RNA sequence: GUGGAAGUCUGUUAGAGUUGGUGUCCUACAAUACCCUCUCGUGAUCUAUGUGUAGGGGUGAAAGGCCCAUCGAGUCCGGCA
RNA sequence: GCGAAAGCCAAGGCCUGUCGGGAGCAACCAACGUUAGGGAAUUCGGCAAGUUAGUCCCGUACCUUCGGAAGAAGGGAUGCC
RNA sequence: GGUCUUAAGGUAGCGUAGUACCUUGCCGCAUCAGUAGCGGCUUGCAUGAAUGGAUUAACCAGAGCUUCACUGUCCCAACGUUGGGCCCGGUGAACUGUACAUUCCAGUGCGGAGUCUGGAGACACCCAGGGGGAAGCGAAGACCCUAUGGA
RNA sequence: CGAGUGGCUUGCUACCUCGAUGUCGGUUCCCUCCAUCCUGCCCGUGCAGAAGCGGGCAAGGGUGAGGUUGUUCGCCUAUUAAAGGAGGUCGUGAGCUGGGUUUAGACCGUCGUGAGACAGGUCGGCUGCUAUCUACUGGGUGUGUAGGUGUCUGACAAGAACGACCGUAUAGUACGAGAGGAACUACGGUUGGUGGCCACUGGUGUACCGGUUGUUCGAGAGAGCACGUGCCGGGUAGCCACGCCACACGGGGUAAGAGCUGAACGCAUCUAAGCUCGAAACCCACUUGGAAAAGAGACACCGCCGAGGUCCCGCGUACAAGACGCGGUCGAUAGACUCGGGGUGUGCGCGUCGAGGUAACGAGACGUUAAGCCCACGAGCACUAACAGACCAA
């Protein structure tokens, strides 16, 4: 993918809960994968801002209970790195689901986004409330 | 820039950019100012913080 | 089914030894490309530092924007050329064939030679260029030393001596180019052979660790689960299989780590100044102060503070040299706090 | 409210026991030990001293368990070379 | 302090749970401390470690042999002058 | 089959069971995914009434499973503390030893060789290490058969 | 139907070990094979494109994570360029583990008159040793080459030092009715591996500073103990990774292959002679090691009564011994003092305030006081200590 013109340090694993931040009926989620990442031996799979995921449907609507989605990190609490070398760190990790196109789910999103999501997923950016 | 926490000038290439619940940005220029405030305590009453001075 | 992976360690840095010489020894010079010129010269490594810059590449999408760079603050007070060796071609290789020295020594570098009382700059001389008449001169380097006296911070005195090699257009020239260096005093200067922007190899003797597992050695893994609490922790299963009978040296072992050599590829040199523009504030810590000829580097650089390490233009380049970039914000905020 | 029953609870009171650590030890401190962990803890409770049961015999809330580091038949000497 | 509990201190006892000297004292081991983000992915198994904690007030499900379940759970308080 | 063996011919329950070969039985709950667990079903290879059946509150260092909480169990390791470890003085054992012995790759041999054959490699001595090999050391194999053996 | 190869499975055989070659599975760590899952270069296609299908060369590198099961096997998930298979005593227990097989205890079913059995199932059930030789990892002492200092050379050896993916432009282009949809080339990034470093973020930091519970030294002041810090808050240096830097291209020779010229065979033919090209593979390149390379090297200078080295003294850019490196008054090597820079976070005392109380008394608040305390760093500074001196050497 493009770059996310920020270093990254993955706040994420294969199986960790985190926050649905949309309108979509989804509250929990827990990770399942990570696009285009593949691992080594014993090392778990590790997620961190703007990355493809794959997730399972922990919480929420009996409708959207158990579904199988793909998302997209959008805030987490490890510190991710700019170009002037500040840090940034969220006050939780979260993602917002998303379809085939990479076109958010959801109408609304919840809480901050930070800047560097914008240019990947620019269609879930422009729907976007805070940027920092 | 300038630290929201204790107000002194904080030293480029250094920091970091902390994000709230709510979205507010608080910039620290130390990990002791970080955990000063995870505490509870407000710049005001520390006296060798600036915002005091 | 036992799932694959790579070795633990590379297999290309051993044998992990300590270093026969605390001076660097580069094996592979830069090619003779443009006009003749030394292709060295070294520096006694200060401390760590950021300095602000101006996104060069003009292939970031980011170009001339705000970018703090970490940087390796090295103190390269001039050297001196004290003699042209030169080498001639046999069907063994390459082997010396004489000398040529000056008579202006340094009031101090008898504390590592046996400082020359008669020698013959001419006949020598004359002895060269016939070789070179016949078609058996091989490359010519010149015996270089450093002035660890003008660095304060450091301790040492006794000069680290060392060659570095000349090459230029043709050989004629560089021969000439490398005798009137010599003649002189064989006072030279980082500005004299490198510049800003370009990209330089930095050979040093990393810093040395002592006995250590193999874990820390070759990035093996510490006992796990209920095996951690057994009474094995850091040590590996097995040294090698039944046959063959015996233990290989591919298999990670206790050893030697640091101090060893390694010629880190590739490192752009930002700004080459004198004066106290890059020291800290309380001081370079377990050095000390900085001020006079310098270079800073971009990244890390072999050894710790006061080790010698030498520069060479890189051989193997993969970027474009962006020269003088723009230096807008070098820091001196103390190391401590 | 009083009363203060109980093979009752909690419990490193004292004392008794011995679950996991498959730790430490494993030419030991020790021919069964150390540490943490754990169980009972007014009763079919624990304990000292005295005293009774002897070898195809005792004793056994029974595991072929115990009867002096000796038990699907103790130990000593003899039959025996 | 509920206490023959912890912990700290007397009286009394001891420095004989009886070899010592030196190295910021490496690797390795044994007891153990702390570890960002994640939180059982480790593993036959949460083995090991950890978490909870004392007292008071509010409050308490299924089921039940009506004894119990129950300290269920869950919620708040706690110092000093 | 719509009586024959042998006296009767499985009733209440319970049921894929610590009993079910087939078996990971089928359906469901649960999970991203569940040879697991639980519920239902059940022709039960080969359940069942004091050889006790079923049901069940309370108790349990008893066996399997799930959730919240928790954490260096793991991702993936780091740094630290204390006792050793290492160097010096003093004290001072045991195991084990046909002989020779600086080996390595092949080969060959009672078919698993430092010692044969062919090559390769190898200056001697020493310190520290984690144990690859000596089919390392420890125990005249408990497993198997043999004995006109024992209990 | 016919010919074969390998030695993963299974079976047969009874040569080897019963004065013992520790089981299965797993783990860890190491070298390998090719019968190639991915990656590189090819061929054919029922090859428009994209996507596939079948074959060829090719072992550089990769080939991961989880749910049930002791499982191997295998079934299932989500990722993936792909999540290939096999050998090393079915590699590895003087490494771990001990879940299963297979001791002794017990239950169920089946069989049995019974003791008791089972190639049925279930619960519980132990992991000894101070390495002599060899082997390899690192470290030293001698000898040989036959005085010393410094700089070299390079026989040879090691490397995967790099592998792979996504994205942007090329392009909504070539091709195609349409849907759909390439490439060469240029860029940017991620991932795995690798080497090094600590400005930055994070960890530690029983150095350090502060808060506070119990108790003891009468109170106060200041301290001890509470496991090797009582607990809690903060944390420098350093060491670190979760932090940061760096890790080609290109030549040369070839395989599968595409071709040229070309005869045997007037023709034709890529091959027979010859020539052009062509793989992530091979050689160089590049990194590390390397005069004990017995052909035991080369240069330069000093010296053979004297060059140089050892012990000694102050210390480390080095360190388990040994070794390595620097300094020694012609000095800043270490300590002290002082600044500088940092960590805490406002000291004792006293003044005022203080709910209250006849008073005694009074927790605490403010000022004095960025104070008091503290430093594993830097600088200044010969004040102290680097003094005395001994030894070897052609
Ligand atoms: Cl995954
Ligand atoms: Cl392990
Ligand atoms: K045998
Ligand atoms: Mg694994
Ligand atoms: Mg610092
Ligand atoms: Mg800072
Ligand atoms: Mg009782
Ligand atoms: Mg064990
Ligand atoms: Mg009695
Ligand atoms: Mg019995
Ligand atoms: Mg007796
Ligand atoms: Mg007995
Ligand atoms: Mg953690
Ligand atoms: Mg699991
Ligand atoms: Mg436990
Ligand atoms: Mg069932
Ligand atoms: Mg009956
Ligand atoms: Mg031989
Ligand atoms: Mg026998
Ligand atoms: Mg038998
Ligand atoms: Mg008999
Ligand atoms: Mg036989
Ligand atoms: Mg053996
Ligand atoms: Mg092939
Ligand atoms: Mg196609
Ligand atoms: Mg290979
Ligand atoms: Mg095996
Ligand atoms: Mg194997
Ligand atoms: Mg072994
Ligand atoms: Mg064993
Ligand atoms: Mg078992
Ligand atoms: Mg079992
Ligand atoms: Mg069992
Ligand atoms: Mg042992
Ligand atoms: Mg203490
Ligand atoms: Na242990
Ligand atoms: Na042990
Ligand atoms: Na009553
Ligand atoms: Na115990
Ligand atoms: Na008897
Ligand atoms: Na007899
Ligand atoms: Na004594
Ligand atoms: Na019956
Ligand atoms: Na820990
Ligand atoms: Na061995
Ligand atoms: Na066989
Ligand atoms: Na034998
Ligand atoms: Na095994
Ligand atoms: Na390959
Ligand atoms: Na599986
Ligand atoms: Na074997
Ligand atoms: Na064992
Ligand atoms: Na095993
Ligand atoms: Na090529
Ligand atoms: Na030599």
């Amino acid at each position: 993918m493009e770059a996310l013109g920020a270093d990254v340090t993955q706040g994420l694993e294969k199986g960790s809960l985190i926050t649905c931040a949309d309108n979509t009926g989804a509250r929990e989620l827990k990770v399942i994968s990570v696009h285009g990442y593949s691992g080594t031996k014993n090392r778990l799979p590790k997620a961190g801002l703007g990355d493809k995921i794959t997730v399972s449907v922990t919480k929420g609507t009996p409708e959207m209970r158990r579904q199988v989605l793909e998302a997209v990190v959008v805030r987490q609490r490890k510190p991710i790195r700019r170009p002037d070398g500040t840090r940034v760190k969220f006050e939780d990790n979260a993602a917002v689901i998303v379809d085939e196109n990479e076109d958010p789910r959801g109408t609304e999103l919840k809480g901050p986004i930070a800047r560097e999501v914008a240019q990947r997923f620019g269609s879930v950016a422009s729907a976007a409330t805070m940027i920092v | 820039r300038e630290c929201d926490y204790c107000g002194t000038d904080i030293e480029p290439g250094t920091g970091t950019m902390f994000v709230h619940k709510d979205g507010a940005t608080t910039h620290f220029c130390s990990s002791k100012c970080e955990n000063n405030a995870d505490l509870g305590r407000e710049a005001r009453n520390l006296e060798w913080t600036d915002t005091a001075r | 089914p036992q799932p694959s992976r790579p070795r633990k360690g590379s297999l290309g840095f051993g044998p992990r030894k300590r270093s026969t010489s605390e001076t660097p020894r580069f094996n592979s010079w830069p090619s003779d490309d443009g006009q003749p010129g030394v292709q060295g010269f070294a520096g006694y490594k200060a401390g760590m530092t950021h300095v602000v810059l101006v996104n060069d590449e003009p292939n970031s999408p980011r170009e001339g924007m705000e970018e703090t760079v970490p940087v390796t603050v090295i103190e390269t007070p001039p050297m001196r050329a004290v003699a042209l060796r030169a080498y001639e071609d046999t069907p063994y290789g390459q082997r010396p064939l004489t000398e040529v020295w000056t008579d202006e020594f340094h009031s101090e570098l008898d504390r590592t030679l046996d400082v020359p009382e008669d020698h013959d700059p001419d006949a020598a001389e004359e002895q060269i260029r016939d070789a070179h008449e016949a078609g058996d001169l091989g490359d010519l380097r010149l015996i270089t030393h450093t002035v660890p006296d003008a660095v304060p911070s450091v301790p040492k005195k006794k000069p680290d001596v060392m060659e570095t090699r000349v090459g230029g257009g043709s050989v004629s020239d560089r021969l000439d180019h490398a005798l009137d260096i010599v003649e002189d005093g064989g006072e030279h200067a980082m500005n004299d052979i490198f510049r800003a922007g370009e990209y330089a190899d930095v050979a040093g003797v990393t810093k040395g660790k002592g006995t250590q597992g193999p874990v820390k050695r070759w990035g093996v893994q510490k006992r796990k689960g209920k095996h951690a609490r057994q009474g094995w922790r850091r040590r590996i299963g097995n040294l090698g299989p039944w046959n063959p009978s015996r233990v290989r040296s591919t298999v990670p072992q206790q050893g030697q780590t640091g101090y060893h050599q390694r010629t880190e590829l590739n490192k752009r040199l930002i700004d080459i100044g004198e004066g106290d523009e890059p020291t800290v504030d309380g001081g370079f810590v377990n050095y000390g102060e900085v001020d006079g000829p310098y270079t800073l580097v971009k990244g890390s650089v072999p050894g710790p503070d006061k080790r010698l390490v030498r520069f060479r233009p890189a051989v193997r380049p993969n970027d474009q040299p962006r020269l003088d970039p723009e230096v807008r914000y070098v820091s001196n905020e103390s190391n401590q706090g």
